């Protein structure tokens, strides 16, 4: 199952 | 004086929301160090220094946290460009972000989220007592010294002065942003803060955060996909409270049952990390 960073900004 | 022959700059560690950031070693001393890169048209937030002189809020919150010795970053030395603010920040080496130390090693033995966590409540702690909330508390913003054991605190570029009175805006992360965010647009900062650390604590135990949608962060349910502990779950679920003065102070999250016992920085690193 997809585990990705997210962009803060 | 001059930013070029005082540090020998290496290649880029990353880039995004942050800037772009390179690694360095100081030639005084060959000091590790990190060379943060911001635009002035991509600062929104601006404060003065006791100095006088005007610059990023970032630079004004790590001035006021780097006093000492802790579990946050420190800022050594900063210069202003014509179009940017370069600063100049501590490196640990060797080091790994939590992000993809969670990624590698997926979720985490409570044992190792204690010490973890425990280390994040204190660096947290730390900005209180020195002013500063960081607004954008994440596995991403976090590093782990793998020979010492000790967790960093990074990117205070969305944190602001700690104030009792309401927040309107924000600029940190969503996914760890909490519910009265979300529907209202407003929150107080210790509550938002308490929020973020359940979220991060749930990504330590469960290998990823809980949330991906505003309706998953306003609904209220906190569905556990590995095994965790019951005090341990308890725990999360009480800092994700979706009523604010529902959830737990600092003091209660560090005298939960689940924060006892908890492993010294040195001890962590000879178990987990070597
Ligand atoms: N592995 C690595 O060596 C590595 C990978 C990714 C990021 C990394 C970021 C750093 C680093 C050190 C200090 C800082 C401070 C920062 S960075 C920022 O945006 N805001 C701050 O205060 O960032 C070091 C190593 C890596
Ligand atoms: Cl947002
Ligand atoms: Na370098």
């Amino acid at each position: 199952r997809k585990r990705r960073r997210h962009p803060s900004g | 004086e001059p930013l070029e022959s005082q540090y020998q700059v290496g290649p880029l560690l990353g880039s995004g929301g942050f800037g772009s950031v390179y690694s360095g070693i100081r030639v005084s001393d060959n000091l590790p160090v990190a060379i943060k890169h911001v635009e002035k048209d991509r600062i929104s937030d601006w404060g003065e220094l006791p100095n006088g002189t005007r610059v990023p809020m970032e630079v004004v919150l790590l001035k006021k946290v780097s006093s000492g010795f802790s579990g946050v970053i420190r800022l050594l030395d900063w210069f202003e460009r014509p179009d940017s603010f370069v600063l100049i920040l501590e490196r640990p080496e060797p080091v790994q972000d939590l992000f993809d130390f969670i990624t590698e090693r997926g979720a985490l033995q409570e044992e190792l989220a204690r010490s973890f966590f425990w280390q994040v409540l204190e660096a947290v702690r730390h900005c209180h007592n020195c002013g500063v909330l960081h607004r954008d508390i994440k596995d991403e913003n976090i590093l782990i010294d793998l020979n010492r054991g000790e967790l960093k605190l990074i990117d205070f570029g969305s944190g602001a002065l700690l104030k009792d009175t309401v927040y309107t805006d924000f600029d940190g992360t969503r996914v760890y942003s909490p519910p009265e965010w979300i529907r209202y647009h407003r929150y107080h900062g210790r509550s938002a803060a308490v929020w973020s650390l359940g979220i991060l604590l749930y990504d330590m135990v469960c290998g990823d955060i809980p949330f991906e949608h505003d309706e998953e962060i306003i609904g209220g349910q906190v569905f556990f996909r590995q095994r965790v502990s019951s005090e341990c779950q308890h725990l999360i679920r009480w800092c994700l409270a979706l009523r604010p003065s529902d959830r737990p102070t600092f003091e209660e999250i560090q005298n939960h049952p689940w924060m006892q016992d908890v492993l010294l920085p040195q001890e962590t690193a000879e178990i987990h990390l070597h």
